[PDB]
DNA sequence: GAGAATCCCGGTGCCGAGGCCGCTCAATTGGTCGTAGACAGCTCTAGCACCGCTTAAACGCACGTACGCGCTGTCCCCCGCGTTTTAACCGCCAAGGGGATTACTCCCTAGTCTCCAGGCACGTGTCAGATATATACATCCTGTGC
DNA sequence: GCACAGGATGTATATATCTGACACGTGCCTGGAGACTAGGGAGTAATCCCCTTGGCGGTTAAAACGCGGGGGACAGCGCGTACGTGCGTTTAAGCGGTGCTAGAGCTGTCTACGACCAATTGAGCGGCCTCGGCACCGGGATTCTC
């Protein structure tokens, strides 16, 4: 049986904890940091995934393009000054304008 | 004239998609001096990976790894 | 032969979406993402490990890192579902 | 005889700008340059097909992200219009040196 | 509630700005500059204290202090040994 | 009696302090602000001499550095006089939030 | 069969086995070269002698005899290429550096 | 028991500027500084060994690392003497 | 009040994103042991708290002066548009050159015991500021008269 | 109103004292070096196939160019105002002194968690296949705009 299953997660801790194997940060590693490491990426791959789905239903589309992952991961400012340093390929700018940039008044 | 493959209007479409309105004249060169010092760098950054790895084709995954190193890091080619 | 997260990642989408669909560069940019926090998470993990001393990986020190680098309500939220997550699993041992 | 106001079609044209994400380099000069560049530290680079478009990625994302900061800086001096003293203050208060 | 973030007193801000070669300082900048001394205060010693309460440790050292500036980028040497 | 033009004394104290090494902050202010706004995070916690010098010489770097930029800032500006928004316009060229 | 150690059979001062063993608890890889621990004394060697001659030449023309953190701070940031490679540090009691910008002074 | 560097850089001071005077607040800046290009060289040359999927680290990946991170004229400078140092203690004849 | 320029809706393929079977490594299961971390104990460093006097430093008020800023006419150099040309873009052939992939073999480097000296920690001999007398000698302040 | 003589005073420069901050000679211990062993990692080499760079040619949006004009930078100028200057009046760091006392850190000892090896089975990767979501082309309603 599977231990990403009496974990109940989705996200391959068998993978991860290989990877951490071999991902030559210590002599020794805890069966449970795996699973919390499994959990916390499940956890915030289903938060990025909610926002990229509720974008696309936002504009009536049914796939996902990286111009809705940059719509998704720019207005959340949490997710914004995470993501502060990395930019997304083919993502877009969020339209935003200055007050005095739209010319005449009222 | 190869030096000066990056045209006018692409600047025009940089600057734009940046959202400006007004551009001065004088702009325009010193933008592509821009262009030719920070592509510099990762050029510099992705060929040393390159002769390493005894390869002299460059790939998508060294130079994320040259942009990650640079603190500019790219998603989705590969990486 | 390669390894990636097609689909886990998938499999959580259609948990919360039965109707939307990936692109495969879309999915490329959330593989990019994911092993990118991974080596975030597991570096620093590594570095506070080694900082106190220990020889050894665990959870307390991956729970200390994930406190420092994911900010609020992305903190508290992540070790309150993580907590869960091995608590479950050290009951259902 | 019409003849349009200088800032409608270009306001228009910004929004246009701002509701597409495509590239906007060439893609043939773009690679010219690329590797024009390279050929002085090694000759006969071979180039793969997508690195070119992740150069291109990079410098539009980059160059973007500099000219929404020009803006800033140009609107700061109560002014619609970046010069390239604003571009220096840009690269001196991103620490770009 | 108490004279804590107006502790760093009037002068000091002028102080600190003429070390960076300003000349004119205008009035309402204190409380302003007052909030990023803080503002930078919180994000520092909030890593500062989750090093401490790694170590099991209810007083802070100089060390974990000074790796919580390696953090961001901002790092300081002296106290580093 | 004879006095001196304005600014004249002004750039004396700044060669000064540039010529200085000390700190310009009474040790006790910075240790008050430190107790009381660590003490949210965690009740009785105390604290390292060096510790509080680190804290110290690290805040003073940011905000020499930053007033640095200011004044840049404020210069392009066609002015030498410092205002808020050369502060919000520091704070968003260096990029923190 | 008495021999000295590595250190000077390369011909440098650093502790190549001190730094060979930061190289295997360092936990960076599993396998360590022969050559990987000479190299890097050797390299901090050099930026070690770089940044004392930079010292030494900031004390001198200080005139005095013991390296104030001052001079360090003089020596790092008064040449270019340690400023690229030391942009992000803060050295304790190291103090600013004297500049001032032109049309801050009293031009008339 | 503890760890530093005072001796040697002591007389790295001392073999070309003998009347100098160290302190030890300076010698706290440079043991700083040499930890800090140790962990920094280290930990890139780590990076790209993991690369390469390479498993050893030699001399080769570590002066890659010093011409990724270290700027180019000193750069040159500093590979050109370590080819002299690992040549030497290449020369066990 | 007109009119390009937008959004919005109906018809065309189509080609790139979900299902579907084989099965191969790779997650998972069971037993062993040694070691690194978990808990107890004890010491000493140093961190906190307060007494008390100091004084450099900060707060507060009056003034006044250089600079921030609102307005105003001036270029004048940037912006909208026809026209051409021109180099980018696309379809597709090719070929050969370089990454990929398996296999074998050496050699190079991890692991272990011995030791001994390299590099400490910890005492003492050896040069720079500060206070102090001393005594003639040049220089300045001060009282006085023509 | 100005020149002359007497008193005061820095002061210079040599010792003596006298304290305060440095480089150098011994315990010591523990980690680097040497010898031996073992095993697996990289080096090399041969082939395979994939892709990558030219190389045409058609064709087509797009850039270069110039012309008319118009909104914005810009030097100047008045005007007020806002911060620099200065000095009386608290004041609150600061030093240092002491008193206490709690926690950092080191050692000891146990034990329990996981590296490691032999065996297992399953599930995700990948080639192949299906098909429908959507960009695109053409026509109609609608929006700021001069």
């Amino acid at each position: 049986q599977s231990r990403s299953a009496k974990a109940g997660l989705t996200f391959p801790v068998g993978r991860v904890h290989r990877l951490l194997r071999r991902g030559n940060y210590a002599q020794r590693i805890g069966s449970g940091a795996p699973v919390y490491l499994t959990a916390v990426l499940e956890y915030l791959a289903a938060e990025i995934l909610e926002l990229a789905g509720n974008a696309a239903r936002d504009n009536k589309k049914t796939r996902i393009i990286p111009r809705h992952l940059q719509l998704a991961i720019r207005n959340d400012d949490e997710l914004n000054k995470l993501l502060g340093n990395v930019t997304i390929a083919q993502g877009g700018v969020l339209p935003n304008i200055h007050q005095n940039l739209l010319p005449k008044k009222s | 004239d190869n030096i000066q493959g990056i045209t006018k209007p692409a600047i025009r479409r940089l600057a734009r998609r940046g959202g400006v309105k007004r551009i001065s004249g004088l702009i325009y060169e010193e933008t592509r001096g821009v262009l030719k010092v920070f592509l510099e760098n990762v050029i510099r950054d992705a060929v040393t990976y390159t002769e390493h790895a005894k390869r002299k084709t460059v790939t998508a995954m060294d130079v994320v790894y040259a942009l990650k190193r640079q603190g500019r890091t790219l998603y989705g080619f590969g990486g | 032969r390669k390894e990636t997260y097609s689909s886990y990642i998938y499999k959580v989408l259609k948990q919360t979406h039965p109707d939307t669909g990936i692109s495969q560069k879309s999915m490329s940019i959330l593989n990019s993402f994911v092993n990118d926090i991974f080596e975030r998470i597991a570096t620093e993990a590594s570095k506070l490990a080694a900082y106190n001393k220990k020889s050894t990986i665990s959870a307390r020190e991956i729970q200390t890192a994930v406190r420092l680098i994911l900010p609020g309500e992305l903190a508290k939220h992540a070790v309150s579902e993580g907590t869960r997550a091995v608590t479950k699993y050290s009951s259902s041992t | 005889p019409h003849r349009y106001k200088p800032g409608t079609v270009a306001l228009r044209e910004i929004r246009r700008f701002q509701k597409s994400t495509e590239l906007l380099i060439r893609k043939l000069p773009f690679q010219r340059l690329v590797r024009e560049i390279a050929q002085d530290f090694k000759t006969d680079l071979r180039f793969q097909s997508s690195a070119i478009g992740a150069l291109q990625e990079s410098v539009e994302a980059y160059l973007v992200s500099l000219f929404e900061d020009t803006n800033l800086a140009a609107i700061h001096a109560k002014r619609v219009t970046i010069q390239k003293k604003d571009i220096k203050l840009a690269r001196r208060l991103r620490g770009e040196r």
